[PDB]
C-alpha cells in the first residue's frame, strides 16, 4: 500500500541545544557513593541537535510539516520526542531498505509491540493511519502501510496486547521519552526513560539516567534509519490517499553520540544523580 | 583547615594503598590480567610466560 | 507433511532439553552423525532446523 | 498405506533435525545445573561467569532492579545477587594472617 504523499513544502530545520542530557548506565555494576570515571559513547554537553517539526495549524498556509527523513546512523541516536497524542509510534532501523538485506522493525501498533527482524520492501514514506469518526467518536488504527512484502525472517518478538489513549488532546506537551540506540558486537542494546513535562518548546533542562531496556541479539549492520510517525485523517480534510491528511502536533529530537570521557557520581542507593564532562571547559577538565 | 599535615599524611597513605590495589588490573604486556583465565585458555608455555 | 513438501520448523530462543529424545522408548532410529547425543547438553547453537 | 502390507511398506515419520552455527550470538542451548546455597563458609562460587573465594553472608545492600553485580571504591567484587532467588549476598574473604 505504498503511496507518495504530496502537499508538503520545504523549510530549513531548526537546531535546539541539549542542556546536559544523554547520560545512561554504562554497565550492570553497583556502586554506592563512588565517583567512578568511565569512558564510553555519550552525547557531548551543550551540543545542539536537529529539531524536526511536525505540526499542522491554520496559520500554516498549506505547509503540512510532516518530517521523516532517512537519517544516518553513525554510532548512536539520542532519540527524544515530546508527544501529547502518541504520534511517534516506532522506528524502521535498517541497512539498505530495498528488500535485499534485513532491517530491524520496532513498531508499537494499536495492540502491542512487534520487534520483527525480516527482509522488507519499504516504501518512500512509511507511516501509520488513524481514522476519526463522527458517529461513535473513536480513533481507530486502520492503515499499516509501512512495508509492502515479507521474506524469510529471523528471531522476532511480540508482547501482550494493550490499548493506548489515541486521542488528540489540546494544550502543551505532557510526556517526554528518551532513547539511546547502540549497536556493538551484534547487540542492539536500547535504553529508555520516561519523565513528565509541562513545556511547549525546545527540550527542557535537567538530568536523567537512562536504564537498560532490551538487548536483542539480532546481529545486523544498521547504518541508516528512519522514523515512523502517524497522520490524523479525519472528516475535516477531504481528498484521496495522496492529499487530505492531518499531522497533529509533535516533535522529536535526533542526536549523535561521540566517544568522550565522563565522570559519573553514584548516590547512596545506586542511581546516578549528577555527572560531569571531561572535555568541555577548563573547569570541567 | 588547621590540622593540614595530619590529614595529608592519611591522604598520601590512602592514595598509595589505592594505587597498590589498582596495579593488579594491569596487563603488563601480557594477554590479560586474570591468572586463571590465562592458565586455562592458553598452552602451558605461553601461560607460564 | 509430504515427501516433496517437507515443511521446516526453524526454532530459536529457547532451552533445548535433549534428555527427552534418547530417554524414550517410542522411536526406531537414533543414528546421530557426529554430535555426541550424550554431550548435547553442553553445546550451544544458533538455529535448530527440523 | 494399506494396513495389510509387510513391515517394509508402512509409514515411517522421519525427523531430520540438524544443527548449524551462524555468526550471530547463540540463543538456544542446553540446560544448566545448580547446587545448594551453602553460606557462612569459605567456598568457591560461580554464579554467572565470575569466580572467587570467600564466605557468602546475607547483607542489606539494596541493588537496582536491573543491576546484578556489586563493587566498591577499590573496584573489586563485593556483593553478587543470587540468580534463583532475588537475595543480595555479600562476599568477604575468610580468615588470613600471620602466626
Ligand atoms: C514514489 O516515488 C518514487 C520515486 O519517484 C517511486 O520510485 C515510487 O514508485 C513512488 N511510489 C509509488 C507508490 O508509485
Ligand atoms: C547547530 O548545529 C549545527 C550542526 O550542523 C551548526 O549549525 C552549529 O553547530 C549549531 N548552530 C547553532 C546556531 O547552534
Ligand atoms: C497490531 O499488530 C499485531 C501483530 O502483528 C496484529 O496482530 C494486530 O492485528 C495489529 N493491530 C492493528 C490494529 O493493526
Ligand atoms: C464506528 O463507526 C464507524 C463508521 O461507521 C464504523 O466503521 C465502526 O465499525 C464503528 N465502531 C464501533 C465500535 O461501533
Ligand atoms: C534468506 O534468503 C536469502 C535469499 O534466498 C538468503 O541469502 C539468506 O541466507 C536467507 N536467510 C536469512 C536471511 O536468514
Ligand atoms: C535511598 O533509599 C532509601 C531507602 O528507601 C531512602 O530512604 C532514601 O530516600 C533514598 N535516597 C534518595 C532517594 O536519594
Ligand atoms: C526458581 O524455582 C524456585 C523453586 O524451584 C523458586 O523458589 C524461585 O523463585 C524460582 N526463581 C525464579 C526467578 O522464578
Amino acid at each position: 500500500q505504498c503511496v507518495n504523499l504530496t502537499t508538503r513544502t520545504q523549510l530549513p530545520p531548526a537546531y535546539t541545544n541539549s542542556f546536559t542530557r544523554g547520560v545512561y548506565y554504562p554497565d550492570k555494576v553497583f556502586r554506592s557513593s563512588v565517583l567512578h570515571s568511565t569512558q564510553d559513547l555519550f552525547l557531548p554537553f551543550f551540543s545542539n541537535v536537529t529539531w524536526f517539526h511536525a505540526i499542522h495549524v491554520s496559520g500554516t498556509n498549506g505547509t503540512k510539516r510532516f518530517d521523516n527523513p532517512v537519517l544516518p546512523f553513525n554510532d548512536g541516536v539520542y532519540f527524544a520526542s515530546t508527544e501529547k497524542s502518541n504520534i511517534i509510534r516506532g522506528w524502521i532501523f535498517g541497512t539498505t531498505l530495498d528488500s535485499k538485506t534485513q532491517s530491524l522493525l520496532i513498531v508499537n501498533n494499536a495492540t502491542n509491540v512487534v520487534i520483527k527482524v525480516c527482509e522488507f520492501q519499504f516504501c518512500n514514506d512509511p507511516f501509520l493511519g488513524v481514522y476519526y469518526h463522527k458517529n461513535n467518536k473513536s480513533w481507530m488504527e486502520s492503515e499499516f502501510r509501512v512495508y509492502s512484502s515479507a521474506n524469510n525472517c529471523t528471531f522476532e518478538y511480540v508482547s501482550q496486547p494493550f490499548l493506548m489513549d489515541l486521542e488528540g488532546k489540546q494544550g502543551n506537551f505532557k510526556n517526554l521519552r528518551e532513547f539511546v540506540f547502540k549497536n556493538i558486537d551484534g547487540y542492539f542494546k536500547i535504553y529508555s526513560k520516561h519523565t513528565p513535562i509541562n513545556l511547549v518548546r525546545d527540550l527542557p533542562q535537567g538530568f536523567s539516567a537512562l536504564e537498560p531496556l532490551v538487548d536483542l541479539p539480532i546481529g545486523i549492520n544498521i547504518t541508516r534509519f528512519q522514523t515512523l510517525l502517524a497522520l490524523h485523517r479525519s472528516y475535516l480534510t477531504p481528498g484521496d490517499s495522496s492529499s487530505g491528511w492531518t499531522a497533529g502536533a509533535a516533535a522529536y529530537y535526533v542526536g549523535y553520540l561521540q566517544p568522550r570521557t565522563f565522570l559519573l557520581k553514584y548516590n547512596e542507593n545506586g542511581t546516578i544523580t549528577d555527572a560531569v564532562d571531561c572535555a568541555l571547559d577548563p573547569l570541567s577538565e | 583547615s588547621a590540622l593540614g599535615k595530619l590529614q595529608d599524611v592519611v591522604n598520601q597513605n590512602a592514595q598509595a594503598l589505592n594505587t597498590l590495589v589498582k596495579q593488579l588490573s594491569s596487563n603488563f604486556g601480557a594477554i590479560s590480567s586474570v591468572l586463571n583465565d590465562i592458565l586455562s585458555r592458553l598452552d602451558p608455555p605461553e601461560a607460564e610466560v | 507433511a509430504s515427501v516433496y513438501a517437507w515443511n521446516r520448523k526453524r526454532i530459536s530462543n529457547c532451552v533445548a532439553d535433549y534428555s527427552v529424545l534418547y530417554n524414550s522408548a517410542s522411536f526406531s532410529t537414533f543414528k546421530c552423525y557426529g554430535v555426541s547425543p550424550t554431550k548435547l547438553n553442553d553445546l550451544c547453537f544458533t538455529n535448530v532446523y527440523a | 498405506f494399506q494396513p495389510t502390507n509387510g513391515v517394509g511398506y508402512q509409514p515411517y515419520r522421519v525427523v531430520v533435525l540438524s544443527f548449524e552455527l551462524l555468526h550471530a550470538p547463540a540463543t538456544v542451548c542446553g540446560p544448566k545445573k545448580s547446587t545448594n546455597l551453602v553460606k557462612n563458609k569459605c567456598v568457591n562460587f560461580n554464579f554467572n561467569g565470575l569466580t572467587g573465594t570467600g564466605v557468602l553472608t546475607e547483607s542489606n545492600k539494596k541493588f537496582l532492579p536491573f543491576q546484578q553485580f556489586g563493587r566498591d571504591i577499590a573496584d573489586t567484587t563485593d556483593a553478587v545477587r543470587d540468580p534463583q532467588t532475588l537475595e543480595i549476598l555479600d562476599i568477604t574473604p575468610c580468615s588470613f594472617g600471620g602466626v
